[PDB]
């Protein structure tokens, strides 16, 4: 039998069996409630749609996302998730099948103790194991060093690996991601007259975000062109018409990744947090991460960040060393690959969490040798 | 269209890795001539000194018939 | 104590060819080909069933104006 | 179209400048390496020669030492 | 290394502010253990170590074994990644680089001083090392001042009010002559 990589992240689950390409499924993870009550009756109405179906009847729904930033919050929603994941979405039963989860770094531990008790008791699958999101999209690129920015949808954690050799004082983990981004451009938005505040409307507003924002090679010089001539206002249209535009705040939104004093974040941007990460590293192998810079998640997609993280890092950086920035087309999905790669490996399968130690040992089993 | 999108990347792909080796046959090449020269100069100064030598043996053979009539 | 993990044999950065190479061949094809397909079968038929349902339009309007005419000279009292 | 042909023909230019760049460098890089080795040979030879030449000086010194304090 | 451990059990520090929160929590809970495998077997199993704090705006936290194991870095520097040993073997090397007539003295005499040593139980692990180190026989004595925040600063002042101190100093003129590379001379 094969082995199930889910990877449930935060803002998109994905899920698919091991040894494939792309995941089988991808789908938001939000559990929407009614809240008006409903007057016909015999319409088979449901308590709660999740999955994507709440995305397209969220008219009537209450979306409530049941991760805030890597952590879970909301028990009963991830746990309904992981329902549908399982026997809706795939329709294989997890009894037979092990599972590979996925965590952030730096999390704190009841996450992944009820992570695995919730695995063991509910779902009874046969072995569960825990990998963190940055190991496994470096597996993913087939490069064996380097400096991976995993800036998924609720945290954005940088981890630096030397062949293959992992380094736990160097890792930089910021609060700052997708969803922020999002509530900023949410913001902005309303500068011109569009009043954005229902949680149904952030998913347009996330859409908008995602088909029009870009990051600026140069801040201040776009700004300073745009705010004088028309040539970046962009239009798009709503789900009922009312045709907006958009001017300067196309590049204002993803900005905030590189200078998060705009939503009164205190850290620094993302181009000198990596860097600066560099520069805890020891100093023989700073070459080596400086070559082989990686991008991954779904955050870092923005069309034009390759550039832009590429000049400030090289601004940054001693003027000898050759920065590089490699950043495949396929980033969204790389933390799966990675999984679906490391599930198939005949090295990995002695590495899984038995029943039989999770009976013997507790929940704890995962904070010791067994990772 | 689409295979237009799949085209033009995989286009950009090869751009990137010919660029790569370009830069590092350079790289390669400056430093392969800067050890050249330094093995030149080292020859240079190794026959000055080997002409220095011969000169004080020829300055000794001539003190050398001084030594014997003496 | 942190986990330790068994050493193995082999291998990475040496599936990237054969999960990549693949599709980059392969897909711009196959995509190619469902284009080409696509197109034939969309473009021309509609234009032409197109040009089909308006000739039978322009003999529904003739149809109507006759009868409309003879109506119109039968009842006009 | 006209932008996207002229683009993708731009991108095989750039492409192939820079394999040509790599060819050049390349060889420049393999006629340095054996010009070094050509030097290395000639260096060694020359010290062997400067060894032998430093030790009939010093044989020389002896014997003028030896016939000036006779 | 204690913001950074903080958010294994789920209270996140980052902005500059609240590290000095994090440095009051440090300066009011943490301590250092005498043995520190059965001490961290001891927390994971019992409950006697928990102890409660009170942040600036309420919503207290509860720090289990992150109160000896933030000290602990003191003795082994291998936790924030470090070449380097620990305190306790530090010590012990620079005793054993000076010559072979005054180490007795040196070990009946150590003195410790700074604010990071007022933890209270490192008077005692200090003295545990250095006996597992130091040869057997000779004894270990480690001089804790209640003072020692303030020891250097006594120390100060005390030379200052010296007699024969009074011609040690840079005059002014001195500088003027010859720059401020005169620190660097017999007048240090
Ligand atoms: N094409 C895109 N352009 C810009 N932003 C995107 C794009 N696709 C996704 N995003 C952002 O990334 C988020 C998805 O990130 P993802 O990698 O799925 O997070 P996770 O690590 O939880 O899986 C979305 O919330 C969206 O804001
Ligand atoms: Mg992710």
């Amino acid at each position: 039998t094969t082995a199930l990589v889910c990877d449930n992240g935060s803002g998109l689950v994905k899920a698919g069996f091991a040894g494939d390409d792309a995941p089988r499924a991808v789908f938001p993870s939000i559990v929407g409630r009614p809240r008006h009550q409903g007057v016909m009756v015999g319409m088979g109405q449901k308590d709660s749609y999740v999955g994507d179906e709440a995305q397209s009847k969220r008219g009537i729904l209450t979306l409530k996302y049941p991760i805030e930033h890597g952590i879970i919050t909301n028990w009963d929603d991830m746990e309904k998730i992981w329902h549908h994941t399982f026997y809706n979405e795939l329709r294989v039963a997890p009894e037979e099948h092990p599972t590979l989860l996925t965590e952030a770094p730096l999390n704190p531990k009841a996450n992944r103790e009820k992570m695995t008790q919730i695995m063991f008791e509910t779902f009874n699958v046969p072995a569960m194991y825990v990998a963190i999101q940055a190991v496994l999209s470096l597996y993913a690129s087939g490069r064996t060093t380097g400096i991976v920015l995993d800036s998924g949808d609720g945290v954005t954690h940088n981890v630096p690996i030397y062949e293959g050799y992992a380094l736990p004082h160097a890792i930089m983990r910021l609060d700052l991601a997708g969803r922020d981004l999002t509530d900023y451009l949410m913001k902005i938005l309303t500068e011109r007259g569009y009043s954005f505040v229902t949680t149904a409307e952030r998913e347009i507003v996330r859409d908008i975000k995602e088909k029009l924002c870009y990051v600026a090679l140069d801040f201040e010089n776009e700004m300073a062109t745009a705010a004088s001539s028309s040539s970046l206002e962009k239009s798009y249209e709503l789900p009922d018409g009312q045709v907006i535009t958009i001017g300067n705040e196309r590049f204002r939104c993803p900005e905030t990744l590189f200078q998060p004093s705009f939503i009164g974040m205190e850290s620094a941007g993302i181009h000198e947090t990596t860097y600066n990460s560099i520069m805890k590293c020891d100093i023989d192998i700073r070459k080596d991460l400086y070559a082989n810079n990686v991008l991954s998640g779904g955050t870092t997609m923005y069309p034009g960040i390759a550039d832009r993280m590429q000049k400030e890092i090289t601004a940054l950086a001693p003027s000898t060393m050759k920065i590089k920035i490699i950043a495949p087309p396929e980033r969204k999905y790389s933390v799966w690959i990675g999984g679906s790669i490391l599930a198939s490996l005949s090295t990995f399968q002695q590495m899984w969490i038995s029943k039989q130690e999770y009976d013997e040992a507790g929940p704890s089993i995962v904070h010791r040798k067994c990772f | 269209m689409d295979a237009i999108k799949k085209k033009m990347q995989m286009l950009k792909l090869d751009k990137e890795n010919a660029l790569d080796r370009a830069e590092q046959a350079e790289a390669d090449k400056k430093a392969a001539e800067d050890r050249s020269k330094q093995l030149e100069d080292e020859l240079v100064s190794l026959q000055k000194k080997l002409k220095g030598t011969e000169d004080e043996l020829d300055k000794y053979s001539e003190a050398l018939k001084d030594a014997q009539e003496k | 104590v942190p986990p330790k993990i068994p050493d193995g044999e082999r291998v990475d950065f040496d599936d990237i060819h054969r999960k990549r190479v693949e599709k980059d061949l392969n897909e711009l094809q196959t995509l190619i080909e469902a284009h080409f397909e696509n197109r034939k079968k969309e473009e021309e038929e509609l234009i032409s069933l197109k040009d089909r349902i308006e000739k039978r339009r322009a003999e529904r309007a003739e149809q109507q104006r006759i009868r409309n005419e003879r109506e119109k000279e039968r009842q006009n009292r």
